[PDB]
């Protein structure tokens, strides 16, 4: 079974149809704005029309800002990309800040694009080379084309092949009892090996023996894949090939992540333009979410700052919990949220509140739920008073321990008695500051 | 192989799921840079026939849909971009245009003027080649190696 | 319906500077209103600019958050067009931990002066109709073969040396392909396959698309212009089939004696008349972030003769420089501000707030009521003009959601409800003092 | 006599968490003395470890130096025992010049994520005794040789050429796979290692195998997600894994590798075991580093954080905060605090007699009672440490038990930080910068 | 012969039977407590059973520490491996600072393992060859004392050929390794032509078969970074080597616990055998904080071996803190960890003795006024002023002629060269001048 975290409860924003914020669906209570908020912005998402517009959730710590992002991750689905980041990312050893931020930035975009494949495969079993009955003046013969013969698991069939297959099937190993495949598109022959069926003719032999393949001899389906802006960039950055003393000595060496360079943007957005506009290609935008933004650097704000009035950027969701704090690069330029504002004036703030202790209440029986659970009442609203008492993570955090000592007991369900001693046992952040303040002396 | 318990920690188990050899690896692990440049031709050459492998054939099971097969540790082939699926899919392999052996400034119309009516036609964007010339560089002083 | 890369930006609706032939700024043309003199400024720079004559020019523009200087900066690009070089780099995009400052500002500058080409070759585009290749037995290597080009005019048949065979078998070319063959350099292009020779066909060995076959004589002419940047000549020519490097981006701190050679290079190149160099632009933006060597180093750089009109922008006031302790206007020492001109922009009014409100809304598709446009413009009055630009987009959404069509202001007060400001962000944050982190 | 590479160490006497099967902890067991509550909370965790049905969960060690938080980590680590992943760093360990405190902290949790798959394994392992070919497709036979049988294969042309490239002689022992054809020669039997008398570059002899010799049976695999990642990290990573080499691997793999692994618990065919990372002295991460790990405990597949932290009210490492513990509110109440308290005078006496039966050393009553007095009015480390000098002046004594004159003697010679202070504050000036 | 270097003239610790110390023996006088202490760690290190523990050397500048710490390894002789290192060797620009700490604390631990060197040597007689084409090569070896045969592998064969050895050769093999060193032709075959490329040797006067019985020695940190990457498998004859420049990395855990597994084996086996070396530090104060930490969780593991700390300095600010003060620069934490030795200072009676020792160490012949003026001006200044100031007043003597030492060669030099105290008095005067 798959294991729990601590965000598996959050299933979407639960609004109606006229957007109005639910009481308590879809595993969230309450921040009825925020949550309107939320769907106006997946809105915006699914409009397919703006860039580079940005939204920065602020509140308290453990008030939900991450769980929203999720929120709206889960509501948005599946075929639109959602990046998410940390503002402690973009420091690396091996590439600047503003090319992490930037390689982030083409992560968030996502191609889709349709094709067909055509193989033929199978089993060999003859090839005749099948001649024309008179040569041509000055030789001895016109071969004509060539005859394989292939069986799969359903049938046997001959297709007629260009002769100079031939001289092909020659520069690899192609003797009968092998399988083998050719594509449609390419035309080239590769062998795979010989068939189980003669696995037993040896008691050792040097090749592994593969199973007869199953189905009809030429196959062709379509299939559609999905690949981001930012994987043609390193895949156009490094070419994978091996007929080269470069390429192979790359592929040989530690791969070293390289700035790439603006040029080869151009190029791309210029095939991908073309691409779109002969109907093969679809764009869909996607989300880039980056928590803790109070991390990120003046450098990295100031290069945000040009990032975002961008044409191609996607939309950003920034979350911070910082109050006003001195910004990370400067000596004592204190910002609220520890972010420029100059920066600031370009995102939208939603707000995040504290939560009442029924809604506290509400989110620990949601989690005792979904984790499955049970609790009874009376312990549940001492649980929740504890909570309410210090905050809601170390409410929610008892819930586990409480549970297996109940087991240990051998009762099916947590009483008082497991909760005030699971208390007991643990601390909290006030008690522990305070028992370290009164112990300074000893530390 | 021989271990003191049914369940007891031991590295080199990835050897089992990739085609590696005991004796394969130690001959990688000290012999040199040549065993290291044949094995990754090797690598090279089975790549095709892994990628046909994971892609065209997923019948039930292995073992009646338990257990793992070779060569399941390589994952690098899964993915839509790679260089067996990009010769596969002929279009990829138009929209990866930057070769390693060729100097390609990027995509610029082209127009081809004819000879008879003086009709001029316009093409779209297609694969320019930077101008031979443009190399003109040269060292001042070239040195025997020592 | 359909979505391309480009989306609409910040700055997407500005197509120009909107001038006149007698270079006076008009109140609203080209998506651009008000702020004259800046504009002003903007033109004279411009036609400077395109006439090229001077170099290592730099030119300053500063003035309140929000006011336009960026905007201005994306309308001179506009309107200098597609062919002039234009780089925009942000203040943080060149502190690189793979090249020095001075390197990556040597780049910047080089990646603007552009050198245009016209490549002229002589080339064949026709269908196939039969290939002929006369494999030798033993002897020495000497291959010899045939080949019929025809047209729905005119036909022929070219003999095959020893280079072209090679290339045409590696391409695996077969009958009833449309090829272009190019004289000079002797390369194969692949159009597709033709439509009668697909009637005789064996089982699948080529599946793609279709094409026509080429009209007219078969020999004709094709002309391509390359505009190839002078960093990326220096890439070129810093090492020996080298090219990648131009988009993977790993060459660095190239040595100058090939930068000198590059540059003596294309001034013979442009006296013997064959190409044509082309001065660009740099733009800078937030250049209050450079180091004080970045400066210093722009001193000097500044001063050559192959230079780009850099230009710069900044919204600081008296502020210490990076990486120093000392104060100085615009964040950057007297020396390099000695060296431009500084062009300066006035807040904006009512009377043209409404009128960029009115044009984001055009470029937008959104409708509003002109009581909902006079609330907006009292919003991007006590508020900044982004918060209200901003709005827009989130009033039109809502306003949709309720099956509306018109915007109404019940829509941008319940807008302004749902998200902040940054002062009532700030206010609301005043309360919460013990409940956030380090205050 | 024979000293193997591991001795008794600072944290060798202490085997498993002592504990009831109520999770009720014992007086003295197992080596462990006191710290009732912390062991019991220990055993909690412990448990929820064990159990592995949910993920990203933090637990904070705090305490005055000299209380066992450390003690209690390695206890716990006894007690999980081998088969769960379990990896011990430092806090200082993720600095690097390679990757950044990011990756040296995303391996580091990828590294205690165990999977268990099971492989069908056949295998033929002997020594070879005769090689016949013919020359009219070649054909050949080859003979194996273990302790209880001797056999004859007839092998195929492949194995044939396979067999001439990697030139096999009599007398050595090979083991091929069938399923795939590859030999592995493993050296020279005893018996044949006299036929030469100047041996090559490399050899060597080993016993010739015995039992069955084609044997099939079915084999299982515990391997770390870590090295899944390596392996796919770049064309032959493998040797990343020992070598260290790895750097920065691609976000765009580790997403693919979770993705098969979760599609494999769906079929049954892996699964996956929780383990511990343990961040001893974590007082002294970055602010960029614990920021990380908000959003590091919140993924499908996380372990268990266990810290330890020597820290009270202090400036957190990177910023110019003061904060309890080194660390910042917005994490810690993520965790879970479990408090130690400093041992009385009994639990004294009791934690230096497990030391000394460690040991192997004798000690007298008084002797005890003099050495329980020192550690309290110093140190526990430093009377800890006062046990093995008393040993060895003792034996130079040419004595079998220590006395009370002994212990004083190894008082007077060593010092302890008190004394040191003390005596240098008398002749400062003679000392270097202050 | 051999140079005489500041630390020359100290040979042990110079104890007793009774575990006490001598006043002056093996070039050591005074620093009685200091010296008889050092005993207990000397002991201790011998009983091969204690790992981890530690020792600190507390005390002024030029009062012997080192000195105590050399002696220290003189006791244990060549046999026990002995790591020497400075704190300020730890920042490299290739690999991270715990790194380089890890690496120290795996050469302080060494192996030990017997066997027999077999030599070969002599004019090559004739290269007879014999499943049928080459199976074993015979070879003929002549000197002038014997003639013998003897059978090659053909791996050893290849080796021959490689040299490009033919009839009529000097040639050395060592059986244990495979060695083949080609010698030069035999000075018999000289005459052959009159002008050759190749080089005449005489036949060897010695014997053919040589065996003798060697004893090698290999720390485990030589065996992580063999077995780290792959083994460069080149000894001339390659331009692969030519390719990657070797760089230092970071060594795995899992590396170092296979190296842990196969040395306990070996070692089970009977083959090798292990010995607990010794790590020395010196400028310890010079450590990081982030190093620092480490050292408590290597300090207190069960396979490290025992360092020895040592440090000048006062109540000075810790590295990388900028705001707390520790002594000796160390942080209580790891302070407490140590054991902690005191180092006084010397009257002038252990001052002349010194410089007496010093004198007949190092060659010079000195009066007994000469010697008193030395003295009364090292407990002027310093101590190491009178051992620098000694060889200058022999350099003059000899100059003028005469041998020994007397009043006005000191005198001389000491108005000659001036020490640190009297040059910073200088530089006071002429302030603003400098
Ligand atoms: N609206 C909500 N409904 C249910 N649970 C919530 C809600 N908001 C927060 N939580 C719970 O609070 C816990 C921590 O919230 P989190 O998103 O980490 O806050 P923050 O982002 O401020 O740190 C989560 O485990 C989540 O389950
Ligand atoms: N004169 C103008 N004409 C049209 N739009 C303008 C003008 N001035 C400002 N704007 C709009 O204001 C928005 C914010 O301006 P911005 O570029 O941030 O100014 P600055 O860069 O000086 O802070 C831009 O999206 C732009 O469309
Ligand atoms: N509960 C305990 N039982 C037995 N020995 C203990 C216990 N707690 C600590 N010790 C011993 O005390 C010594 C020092 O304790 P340590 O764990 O270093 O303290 P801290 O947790 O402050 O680092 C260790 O060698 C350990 O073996
Ligand atoms: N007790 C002693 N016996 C013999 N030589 C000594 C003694 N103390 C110091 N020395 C000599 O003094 C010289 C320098 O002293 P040293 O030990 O290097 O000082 P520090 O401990 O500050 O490094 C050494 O060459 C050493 O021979």
């Amino acid at each position: 079974t798959q294991r729990i975290a601590s965000h598996s409860h959050v299933k979407g924003l639960g609004l109606d149809e006229s957007g109005l914020a639910k009481q308590a669906a879809s595993g969230l209570v309450g921040q009825e704005n925020a949550r309107e908020a939320c769907g106006v912005i997946v809105e915006l998402i699914k409009s397919k029309k703006m860039a580079g517009r940005a939204v920065l959730l602020a509140g308290p710590p453990g008030t939900g800002k991450t769980a929203l992002a999720l929120a709206i991750a889960q509501e948005l689905g599946s075929k639109v990309p959602f990046c998410p980041m940390v503002g402690s990312e973009v420091y690396s050893t091996e590439i600047k800040k503003t090319e992490v931020l930037m390689e982030n930035f083409r992560r968030a975009i996502g191609l889709r694009i349709k094709e067909t494949k055509e193989v033929y495969e199978g089993e060999v079993t003859e090839l005749t080379p099948c001649e024309t009955e008179n040569p041509m003046g000055g030789y001895g013969k016109t071969i004509s084309h060539v005859i394989i013969g292939l069986k799969t698991a359903k049938g046997t069939k001959q297709l007629k092949l260009d002769p100079s297959i031939f001289e092909s099937l020659q520069k690899e190993r192609v003797e009968a009892g092998d399988v083998i495949y050719i594509e449609a598109n390419s035309g080239a022959v590769k062998r795979q090996g010989r068939c189980d069926t003669y696995a037993t003719e040896f008691d050792l032999e040097a090749e592994e023996y593969v199973p007869l393949p199953k189905g009809d001899v030429h196959k062709k389906k379509e299939i559609i894949q999905d690949v981001t802006l930012h994987d043609l960039d390193v895949a156009n950055a490094r070419p994978q090939g091996g007929q080269d003393i470069l390429s192979m000595m790359g592929q040989l060496m530690k791969p070293k992540k390289t700035e790439i360079t603006d040029k080869l943007r151009g190029e791309i957005n210029k095939v991908v333009n073309k691409y779109i506009d002969q109907g093969i290609a679809e764009l869909v935008p996607g989300v880039l979410f980056v928590d803790e933004v109070h991390m990120l650097d003046i450098e990295c704000f100031t290069y945000l700052h040009r990032a975002l009035e961008s044409s191609i950027a996607p939309i950003v969701i920034f979350a911070s919990n910082r109050g006003n704090c001195v910004i990370r690069g400067t000596e004592d330029i204190t910002s609220p949220h520890g972010i420029p504002l100059d920066l600031l004036d370009r995102v939208m703030i939603i707000r995040t509140m504290l939560y009442t202790p029924q809604e506290m209440k509400q989110i620990i029986k949601i989690r005792a739920q979904t984790e499955g659970i049970n609790i009874s009442e009376e312990a549940l609203n001492h649980l929740g008073e504890i909570g309410t008492k210090t905050t809601l993570r170390y409410s929610v955090q008892l819930l586990t321990p409480a549970n297996l000592l109940a087991k240990i007991n051998g009762k099916d369900s947590i009483e008082k008695e497991h909760v005030e001693e699971i208390s007991e046992l643990f601390y909290d952040a006030k008690s522990s500051a305070k028992i370290l303040a009164d112990q300074q002396d000893k530390y | 192989f021989h271990r003191k318990g049914i369940n007891e920690e031991s590295c080199f188990s990835f050897l089992r799921f990739i085609d590696i050899s005991p004796a394969e690896m130690a001959n990688l692990m000290l012999q040199g840079l040549l065993a290291r440049w044949l094995a990754l031709f090797l690598s090279l050459k089975a790549s095709y026939r892994l990628h046909q492998l994971r892609s065209w054939g997923a019948p039930e099971g292995e073992s009646h849909q338990r257990y793992l097969r070779n060569k399941d540790f390589l994952l690098g082939v899964n993915f839509p971009l790679s260089f067996p699926n990009l010769c596969s899919c002929p279009l990829l392999k138009s929209l990866v245009f930057s070769s390693h052996c060729k100097a390609v400034s990027g995509y610029s119309d082209q127009v081809v003027h004819q000879r008879r009516s003086a009709t001029s036609s316009l093409r779209r964007c297609l694969l320019t080649e930077l101008p031979s010339f443009l190399c003109v560089a040269s060292p001042r002083v070239t040195a025997v190696p020592l | 319906d359909v979505t391309r890369i480009e989306r609409i930006g910040a700055h997407s609706h500005i197509r120009g500077l909107g001038l006149d032939d007698a270079l006076e700024p008009r109140q609203a043309s080209q998506g651009m209103v008000g702020q004259l003199a800046a504009r002003r400024a903007a033109g004279v720079v411009l036609e400077m600019i395109r006439e090229g004559k001077i170099a290592g020019r730099a030119v300053l523009i500063a003035g309140q958050p929000g006011t336009g200087k960026t905007a201005i900066a994306m309308g001179m690009a506009q309107a200098l067009g597609p062919d002039t070089p234009f780089t925009a780099i942000a203040g943080s995009e060149i502190f690189s931990l793979e090249m020095s400052k001075t390197e990556a500002l040597t780049q910047a500058f080089r990646r603007s002066i552009g050198v245009r080409i016209k490549e002229e070759t002589e080339i064949i585009e026709g269908e196939v109709v039969e290939i002929q290749i006369d494999r030798p037995a033993t002897g020495t290597g000497s291959k010899v073969g045939k080949l019929t080009l025809k047209t729905t005019e005119m036909e022929t048949i070219y003999d095959l040396g020893t280079k072209m065979i090679e290339s045409l078998t590696k391409d695996k070319v077969q009958a009833g392909d449309v090829i272009t063959i190019d004289k000079a350099t002797g390369k194969i292009s692949k159009l597709g396959r033709s439509f009668t020779r697909a009637r005789d066909y064996d089982a699948m060995g080529s599946q793609t698309k279709f094409v026509q076959c080429p009209d007219g004589e078969l020999q004709k002419r094709k002309e391509v212009v390359h505009t190839v940047s002078l960093h990326e000549i220096d890439v070129i020519n810093s090492r020996t089939q080298g090219f990648l490097a131009l988009f993977s981006g790993d060459t660095g701190e190239i040595k100058s004696e090939v930068r000198e050679q590059i540059n003596a290079k294309v001034a013979e190149w442009r006296e013997e008349g064959k190409a044509e160099i082309i001065p660009g632009v740099l733009f800078i933006d937030e250049v209050h972030m450079l180091d004080i060597e970045s400066f210093s180093f722009l001193n000097r750089a500044l001063e050559s003769d192959m230079a780009p009109v850099l230009i710069m922008a900044t919204n600081r006031g008296i502020t210490r420089i990076r990486g120093t302790s000392y104060q100085s206007p615009h964040g950057i020492p007297i020396d390099l501000l000695d060296r431009l001109l500084i062009v300066s922009t006035t807040p904006y009014s009512e009377k043209d707030t409404k009128q960029i409100l009115r044009i984001r809304c055009e470029e937008e598709d959104v409708e509003m009521s002109e009581d909902a446009y006079t609330v907006l413009t009292r919003i991007g009055l006590e508020t900044s003009l982004r918060y209200a630009i901003q709005l827009i987009t989130a009033a039109s959404l809502v306003c949709r959601k309720r099956k509306g069509t018109e915007v109404q202001v019940d829509d941008i007060k319940r807008v302004y409800s749902l998200f902040l400001d940054e002062s009532r962000s700030t206010q609301y944050m005043k309360e919460y003092q013990d409940a956030f982190l380090f205050n």
